């Protein structure tokens, strides 16, 4: 390690340099992770917002459950105990000026709503802020919703549903709007089930309740192909470039090892070198994209956890170690007279 | 006396293309505790090649070389444990100092570098006070000087220095083989040195003379 | 270019390993690209695919024109001549076994329907092939489309407007599912208006069409944002790390340099180098790009023209020549002295 | 006849951190056509600083350096047409072989590499039938000499000789100053040369002496 750290002493410049491309492509995966993160919660937010841990379907002939197709029953509510029904409809939302087609969520009068989400369930609907401007309307007004006339009991945050921002109605107008004598399309389980499920009913957990969801499945495909080309490029960039970076010093390697220089001795100088230099790139880039992410995510869905910025993080800084072994190895592999003469 | 180092009948070969090139032929070398032997010869004649498979840096095409009271171990650790190079190029390091470029030596060979040691080979090279200088503010013959006391900063058994006095005047090249021979009689070493300064070898117990590779008879 | 070009000759390894850290960059770009692409074209294939030249909206007001509040009256149809009315609606369609919502464009009967769906246009309801799955349903089957019943005339391929595949039905019929007297909401010129319109139309062409359609404004944003962050991390990578591999020329440009080569010698021998590792590397990432791309284009929406496999092929090409020309131009700023003595 | 170079009063300054060095103290040097002046001192007295301002390759920090003939141009420029260096390290381009060691300076002077002229130069300096060799597979004293047919290669007015001999046998570095001097007298080239062999001022007109950056009299 002794040369290694000095190294870094004697070029700052080219160090910073060689940092720089490090968390350049850290911010890369944080920024595109994030941003895609957000489009699959455009399906999934408003579910996830209501936290529940496990979620009753119903399905015929033990099927996939679909939020399409299943209905709960008024007789299925009052069995399940400690449990909430949610109906889940798409319809046709219509003011005097201007019309869309949203998602419509039903909660039984009075339920607290996320937070994510302003209040509590009132009668008649509460839409999020933005369509209520794209409608132009405010808390008063009649729109059409379903093709029947409902009060804008007021205004609250936007949570997502198949691509649409969801618009919160008490039951009993959830019932009116989506032509159903149902309660509900599935029911939250906010602790866990005590009680087994028919042959029709199929208990889920939040994960497999996206499952359910046909704008879930059927884009899926399109953001795991995304994450899985950019870490698989990703890797094999930051290998084959501390490769390059690392090659560099093949010369002063075979100078230490005709010394005398183990290849153990060679290989912690080269990853104790290359750990310092990468630990700063990643820790800036995922610095760089925690501020830049967390400055972007009003405008525009950016999602992002901690796993999903450390995460990264710490993959480059392996794989780069990785690419660094390398070198050192296809220069300590060879006899030190032939290194010191690939050298001039 | 058992000898130190034996390079008992060797060869070195490299590719030339469709031909190859017989740099060294047929070594036969022996050298015992407290001898300087002198390496002579014209430019090209093999005279690093030897010392290249004197120093383990390669392995020869035929023959053996063998360092005693080091059998048993690996050409690296034959190297650093044994052996001190003073390569025909000084060789230095580009980030360290002239004084690190002998106390990285320490480090590879696993002990806690001495400082003071460093300096005082430096300062018998002719380099006191030039500690702190980088490769970039010596100049040719006081980076060879540098090379010179990097090989005496451990405790080798065989030392080999190639051409160590190149790039000095008649009055430091005398004072650095002088320096080179007390050491080899002071601590038994086995020193092979080679040299195009004739003048030098009445500092050497004997000398080889080689052309084309050969060793000739003396 | 003398020894630019024999540099490659006498190390085809180290130069194999840089060209295929471009290549893996401009592989990512190239899939992303065409990853994102895809999921734009999940709102606008459908109109693309019917290859409008300009297209009649209406609104009130001046207002933007959308694609949920435009109506095309039965005279407004006969005025415009070579038009072809098209409505689009957004309803749920239900089968015995399952239900959906999905996207129900109108055409007049025996309209040919673009290549990139089925056949012509037929009384009554042409399903996707998937979607006709999903319902499980074939030709000849009823199924209720926006509250009416509707017979599935045959399957066809699908095309998407705001998420979801494209139903095609008759204008009566579409009339029917979406409950107005309007024979379309816009109206498809293929040639160019040679009449002009009153103070409620508004003439579009296809690409403003799309800011008619809210599922995709309000995500334009989002894929915008990656195709920006992607390219320009790949630009500063792709630039820094040109920097980096050319750096390791400094020392024989400074014997060059001290000897008497211009700089215009060095930087011509530098990007001529650079020219040639760079063209390899972009033109094989394109290359795996296309093929890799047309490979998955049936699993996962990957659209990609052209301009977007050779446009940034060259973008790669001419940023990696000016990071070779930052390097170049930091060694031969100097005194050759001092870059003799950078170098040891 | 008026001299090839003037080194009218001129030195250069490091800073070596806190204090400075003065590696070139007042130099005043004028070296005339068909002359080859030899520079003689001590590792370190500032021999190769010398040579680097009289070869352009930096600027002196006080005083001035003139090369006539060629004033009206750039020091790149001075360099490419008028001066030929022998390095005191051999500085040849890794992945070039002998023969193009040579050929490449035809190059970068813009004009058509002459292959004839380059087997020619090499034989001259005992090089023949290594044109083909890279800088890996040559020795010590061998890449010198290219170093060396590498400065003959153009049609220099100064010839800038750094210890041009320090790796060569006395037979082959007696031959390379012959060839050193015998092409100053047939080209009227202003030629200096550094050495730490004095035996080889007699293929000298003058030599200047040199310690600690300053030249003696003589
Ligand atoms: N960049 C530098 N910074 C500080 N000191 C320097 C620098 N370069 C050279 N020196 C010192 O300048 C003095 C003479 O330099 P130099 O001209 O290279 O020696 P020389 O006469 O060529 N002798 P030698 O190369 O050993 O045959 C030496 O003492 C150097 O330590
Ligand atoms: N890798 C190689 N491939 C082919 N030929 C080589 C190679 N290395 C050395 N040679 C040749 O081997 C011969 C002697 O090599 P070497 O031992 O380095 O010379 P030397 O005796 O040290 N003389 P010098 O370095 O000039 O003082 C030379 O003619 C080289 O051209
Ligand atoms: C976009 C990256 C631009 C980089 C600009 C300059 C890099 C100079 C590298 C310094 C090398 C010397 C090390 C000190
Ligand atoms: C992670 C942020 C990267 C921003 C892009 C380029 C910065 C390059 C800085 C190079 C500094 C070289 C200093 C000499
Ligand atoms: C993922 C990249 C792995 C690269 C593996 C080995 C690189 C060796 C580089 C060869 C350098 C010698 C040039 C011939
Ligand atoms: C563009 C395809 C890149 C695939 C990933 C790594 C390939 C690296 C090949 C290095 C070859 C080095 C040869 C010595
Ligand atoms: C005496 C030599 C010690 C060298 C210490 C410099 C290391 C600084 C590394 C900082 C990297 C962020
Ligand atoms: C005689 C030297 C000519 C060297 C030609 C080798 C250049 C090959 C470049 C191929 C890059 C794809
Ligand atoms: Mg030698
Ligand atoms: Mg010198």
């Amino acid at each position: 390690m002794f040369l290694g750290i000095r190294d870094i002493r004697a070029a700052a410049g080219r160090f910073a340099l060689i940092a720089s491309v490090v968390g350049l492509i850290t911010l890369l995966i944080v920024m595109l992770t994030g941003l895609t993160q957000g489009l699959g919660k455009q399906n999934t937010s408003a579910i996830e917002a209501l936290a529940p841990h496990s979620v009753v379907f119903t399905t015929a002939g033990g099927s996939s459950p679909e939020f399409t197709s299943s209905e709960i029953s008024e007789q299925q509510a009052e069995r399940w105990k400690d449990s909430t029904p949610l109906g889940v409809s798409q319809t046709r939302i219509e003011s005097d000026q201007n019309a869309n087609t949203t998602a419509v969520m039903g909660l039984p009068e009075g339920t607290p709503l996320p937070d994510s989400v302003g209040g509590f369930i009132e009668q008649g609907a509460l839409l999020p802020a933005e369509l209520a401007d794209f409608l132009h309307v405010r808390a008063g007004d009649h729109i059409t919703l379903g093709g029947a006339t409902v009060t804008v009991a007021g205004t609250v945050k936007t949570e997502n549903y198949s691509h649409t921002p969801v618009v919160w109605v008490d039951t009993a107008t959830w019932q009116l709007v989506s032509h159903t004598k149902a309660v509900g399309t599935v029911l939250l389980l906010n602790q866990e089930p005590t009680i087994q499920p028919q042959d029709n009913e199929v208990v889920t957990d939040l994960k497999g309740a996206f499952q359910a969801m046909p704008a879930y499945k059927s884009e899926r495909s399109s953001l795991l192909s995304m994450q899985a080309f950019l870490y698989i490029i990703s890797a094999l960039v930051t290998v084959a470039f501390l490769t390059v970076w690392t090659l560099q010093r093949t010369r002063d390697i075979a100078v230490l090892a005709a010394l005398g220089a183990s290849k153990r001795y060679l290989l912690i100088d080269a990853l104790g070198q290359a750990a310092i230099i990468l630990a700063a790139g990643v820790a800036l880039g995922a610095g760089i994209g925690a501020l830049l992410g967390w400055l972007i995510a009003g405008s525009v869905p950016f999602s992002l956890g901690w796993v999903s910025v450390l995460g990264p993080a710490l993959g480059i800084w392996l794989l780069g170690l990785i690419g660094a072994t390398i070198a050192v190895r296809n220069v300590t592999k060879v006899d030190p007279q032939i290194a010191l003469g690939a050298t001039a | 006396a058992a000898p130190v180092l034996s390079i008992t009948n060797a060869s070195v070969v490299y590719p030339d293309g469709i031909s190859t090139v017989t740099a060294l032929d047929s070594a036969n070398v022996e050298i015992f505790p407290g001898e300087l032997v002198a390496i002579v010869g014209e430019s090209g004649s093999g005279k690093s090649t030897l010392l290249s498979i004197a120093g383990f840096l390669q392995e020869p095409t035929s023959g053996t070389v063998t360092l005693h009271g080091a059998e048993g171990l690996d050409a690296t650790s034959t190297r650093r444990e044994h052996i001190g190079f003073v390569f025909q190029q000084p060789n230095l390091l580009g980030s360290l100092t002239a004084r690190e470029q002998l106390l990285i030596t320490d480090h590879l060979r696993g002990i806690k570098p001495r400082k003071d040691r460093a300096d005082e080979l430096l300062a018998r090279v002719g380099l006191k006070g030039l500690g702190g200088r980088r490769v970039a503010q010596l100049s040719g013959g006081q980076r060879q000087r540098v090379n010179i006391a990097r090989a005496l900063m451990g405790n080798p058994q065989l030392l080999l220095a190639d051409e160590p006095t190149s790039a000095l005047d008649a009055r430091l090249s005398k004072e650095i083989v002088e320096l080179l021979r007390d050491v080899t009689k002071e601590f038994a070493l086995a020193t092979l040195m080679v040299t195009h300064d004739r003048s030098q070898l009445a500092y050497a117990d004997r000398f080889v003379e080689m052309a084309d590779g050969k060793a000739l008879q003396t």
